[PDB]
DNA sequence: GATGTATATATCTGACACGTGCCTGGAGACTAGGGAGTAATCCCCTTGGCGGTTAAAACGCGGGGGACAGCGCGTACGTGCGTTTAAGCGGTGCTAGAGCTGTCTACGACCAATTGAGCGGCCTCGGCACCGGATTCTC
DNA sequence: GAGAATCCGGTGCCGAGGCCGCTCAATTGGTCGTAGACAGCTCTAGCACCGCTTAAACGCACGTACGCGCTGTCCCCCGCGTTTTAACCGCCAAGGGGATTACTCCCTAGTCTCCAGGCACGTGTCAGATATATACATC
């Protein structure tokens, strides 16, 4: 009844690694990681819905929030991967 | 020597460097002085959380304040070093 | 007492983790002092949340939120 | 390729309205029409140009092709800028003229950018991007010259960047087979009025 | 009858992020394409830090991730140290740093 | 000697870095982080850049000089400035 | 052609006198010209983003105020 | 009959309630909150301007200039911790001199 | 058409001081002061509408946000003044 | 004792406190429906205590290691002063660019049925933590 | 040139991952109001430049005030061995209150309607700025 993000982190770990197990405590760290970055970006992009006097959150505002909240090379890889996800989402 | 082994040992393991019950009695003593009369229940995980934060803060403070003793040519810390290290940040 | 539980070898190990080679003697007071002036600013910033949701119990999320507002974000214990 | 011309092409096509963007891209003659068929022309403009750049990421790009796209963009928005009229005197193939003008201008300063485009009534549209001897040429503030082979007249676009006006005038006078250049009172917005006020006098001298 | 992450080609969920981004009161209107992009960004960040953690896990001849491995994989990399600057990982310890 | 110079400059409030060199420096650094595009700074925002830069440098040299009196120096060496940034983080 | 030497040899001296430093050393003149430059990048790259988002070629004062607020060094006096 | 004068305040109440509706802060906004908020803002404004006016008076000038707010903030102890990460335009610093 | 807080600061200054004028620049500082504290408190109290799983902002949440965002004596005076304003607001 | 160091006033200069017109956002009214405050409950998580051990802290002691004070050489820095260069005023032009006013359309809230993806409880078994053993290293 | 540091092996143990039941929240689908992309027009305020002019930087010569390495002295933390002590483990009782559900009710939200307040504009006029000139403070 109280959800978390353990199953999805476990699926990503079994994707990019064959059999590397993860303890039940360190997984908790991953929860408080990715209940945190989502608090920043999807918080901070909300601020860019207020300075430009808008009311929506489209993909462009999240793109600029990722351009702000991350250092250089990691931000470049993230913005290169996200639109790659969106383009194969559009032609469903 | 001796210290050269202890720095290698303590930077390897990830234990709790402060004992449990004195830190818990200190936290309860501080919590009594605010909004008196009533007691305050503590969950057993919250005191561990505050202990991990306090240990990480003090280790980062000593490691940051040590760089103002190699800078003066000395080897040894002083309370001038710690007070200046807090003066630089603004805490 | 209730402050002398943070003994001399406790602060000594806290320093030897930090890379400090040789330690003076007066540190063992000021560190205790700064420890108190840390913990107070975590306690009341916790307990106000405890006084808002009207319960007599400080949860771990309250201390995590007090450290969130303080500046030092803590992971794991959420 | 470099990562500067992509922003220029993206900004130029963002300035193009959707009413004739397919006309611009058919007249520009740089991509395959199958790749025109691939691009959705019904979603919003903030991803159509991303798809078009991603087409131009793969095949070919330059600064010259982007400059020629800028020329074709400027040829359909003559209502925006304000023009100036020159004339030479004291004195023919256009290939030698192109080579002479480009070599004289590249010997004048270090960094310039010259681009030509052929248009009927023997017209040539000359885009000039000025610069210094230490900086890149500013693409975003061009200077356009409409030159005709028959008439000694030339239409001149104004710009933010002055101080290269007598340099361009003398370099174009030496680049042509002339010795004098004038600067009349004729400064207006529309090209057809200047065309009429020149050609009613020149065809009937 | 068809999953959102399966259209997305991702692994993090999409409907849960959209539910939180409506219920969090961040804006009064939520665009449809936003949480897919956001979930892809979160997936790339978690993939990067676990990809850096597993190499240090095999470096210590282990296959079970403890928080010390996450501490080292954060602090040794430069750009993640730029990102996770003011974060004290629990049960973490410090880098081997002498003089 | 210098003591009539400090107590004159900690009294006034005007700008110290001249406006046109700082404007040329900002227009130089800005064109590298935008893929070769010019911009048009409002005449108010350059004052904001210059005030933030002056406040940051004055606080930085105050903390660096606080470091210089610790080691017995009076002179402010470049070892002092590159250390008052790693402490502050 | 020097492009960072608009910061002069005594302008750094005026900033050090405002800070309250009695006697500058030598290579500080080559050090501060680094540090300022780095700081301006972490404003201008952070301030060219906001004005890129609102489709404006004009970098207003509010954009620099927002970027400085996001860095942590809040500026009041303009707007 | 205005809600500013009904509570005996000086800061507006309708504008604060308008900025709490359109500020995306919660789905519902009570009526007892923004009067409390405007009262706290009025107290902080009076707290600054009293010290600013006294420092302007002691410099024998009948006008408030940002150097006076700089002195009043950096000489007070509470506002030194409230505004500790604040730069002020046309600011200046404190008269700080120290020897060896 | 673009509002500000100049008139109200001017009224408070003429209340607590007889004739002390204020320049048109320093008044701007006061705008960026009190468009800022309102961003903190009425921002941060919104967070306390989310941890306790509520949807309203009453006076009690603003009271706790003032207890958090201010140092000791100033917070005590502010919480003592605010309820004094509210009690004479209730009996209208 | 001449060099600052504070003060009288000259006037002149422009910001600013103020007065008016005026557009629109704030107040009055009232229904309505979800938010929540109060009441009860039952378990579940915390508190208190008995007791025994065993690492862990406290305390003398001496010894080298280091901090501190003086000091001489010297060199890198402040200052004085003529030049020459670049910064400011200010004035003109003058046009790209903010913005803002309509429009129409794709698009996202809003809502009824429905079902499987994910959460709670459980059960190993291999990964791992610790304990004991065999192979290197500097004083 | 041998006690100390590193790698290795064996054994208990316990949490990590697989598995099932299930339920509620995410999906699918059809409806409608509207947020915002898009175009075009209009005022404005930022950039380029130029002539002047002049205030400040630049370059240099030089005197000398600290930087730094050295060295002597004296004190003062750290390692070591012994004694003492309280932290912890595991248990056992018990009970205070945290989480859950019900139920009414009340209080804020929406829409309409009316007008008083806060903003843009314009203007005389006092506050200070800077400048010169003259009475005190001092190494």
């Amino acid at each position: 009844r109280k959800e978390s993000y353990s199953v999805y982190v476990y699926k990503v770990l079994k994707q990019v690694h064959p059999d590397t197990g993860i303890s039940s405590k360190a997984m908790g760290i991953m929860n408080s990681f990715v209940n945190d970055i989502f608090e920043r970006i999807a918080g901070e992009a909300s601020r860019l819905a207020h300075y430009n006097k808008r009311s929506t959150i489209t993909s462009r505002e999240i793109q600029t929030a990722v351009r702000l909240l991350l250092p250089g090379e990691l931000a470049k890889h993230a913005v290169s991967e996200g639109t790659k996800a969106v383009t194969k989402y559009t032609s469903s | 020597q001796g210290w050269l082994k202890e720095i290698r040992k303590l930077q390897k393991s990830t234990h709790l460097l402060i004992r449990k019950l004195p830190f818990s009695r200190l936290a309860r003593e501080i919590c009594v002085k605010f909004t008196r009369g009533v007691d305050f229940n503590w969950q057993a995980q919250a005191l561990l959380a505050l202990q991990e934060a306090a240990e990480a803060f003090l280790v980062h403070l000593f490691e940051d304040a040590y760089l103002l003793t190699l800078h003066a040519g000395r080897v040894t810390l002083f309370p001038k070093d710690v007070q200046l290290a807090r003066r630089i940040r603004g805490l | 007492d209730n402050i002398q539980g943070i003994t001399k070898p406790a602060i000594r190990r806290l320093a030897r983790r930090g890379g400090v080679k040789r330690i003076s003697g007066l540190i063992y007071e000021e560190t205790r002092g700064v420890l108190k002036v840390f913990l107070e600013n975590v306690i009341r910033d916790a307990v106000t949340y405890t006084e808002h949701a009207k319960r007599k119990t400080v949860t771990a999320m309250d201390v995590v939120y007090a450290l969130k507002r303080q500046g030092r974000t803590l992971y794991g214990f959420g | 390729m470099d990562e500067t011309v992509a922003e220029f092409i993206k900004r130029t096509i963002l300035k193009i309205p959707m009413n004739e963007l397919t006309t611009i891209l058919k007249a520009w003659d740089f991509l395959s029409e199958n790749q025109l068929q691939t691009v959705n022309f019904r979603q919003r403009k903030e991803s159509v140009v991303q798809h078009l750049i991603h087409l131009c990421e793969e095949k070919r790009a330059s600064i010259s092709d982007a400059a020629l796209l800028d020329i074709i963009y400027m040829q359909f928005h003559q209502h925006q800028k304000v023009w100036d009229v020159f004339q030479m005197s004291k004195g023919f193939d256009m290939k030698q003229f192109k080579n002479s003008f480009k070599k004289i201008l590249q010997r004048a300063l270090k960094n310039v950018t010259v681009s030509f485009r052929e248009t009927e009534e023997n017209a040539v549209w000359i885009r000039i991007a000025w610069g210094t001897q230490y900086t890149k040429p500013n693409q975003y503030k061009p200077t356009y010259v409409v030159y005709y082979s028959q008439t000694p007249y030339a239409f001149t676009s104004s710009s933010m960047l002055r101080r290269n006006t007598p340099l361009l005038g003398q370099a174009l006078t030496i680049a042509s087979k002339h010795h004098q250049i004038v600067k009349m009172d004729l400064r207006s917005r529309y090209l057809d009025s200047l065309k009429a006020i020149v050609f009613k006098q020149y065809n009937q001298t | 009858a068809k999953s959102r992450s399966s259209r997305a080609g991702l692994q993090f969920p999409v409907g849960r992020v959209h539910r939180l981004l409506r219920k969090g009161n961040y804006a009064e209107r939520v665009g449809a394409g936003a949480p897919v992009y956001l979930a892809a960004v979160l997936e790339y960040l978690t993939a990067e830090i676990l990809e850096l953690a597993g190499n240090a896990a095999r470096d210590n001849k282990k296959t079970r991730i403890i928080p010390r491995h996450l501490q080292l994989a954060i602090r040794n990399d430069e750009e993640l140290n730029k990102l996770l600057g003011r974060v004290t990982i629990a049960q973490g310890g410090v880098l081997p740093n002498i003089q």
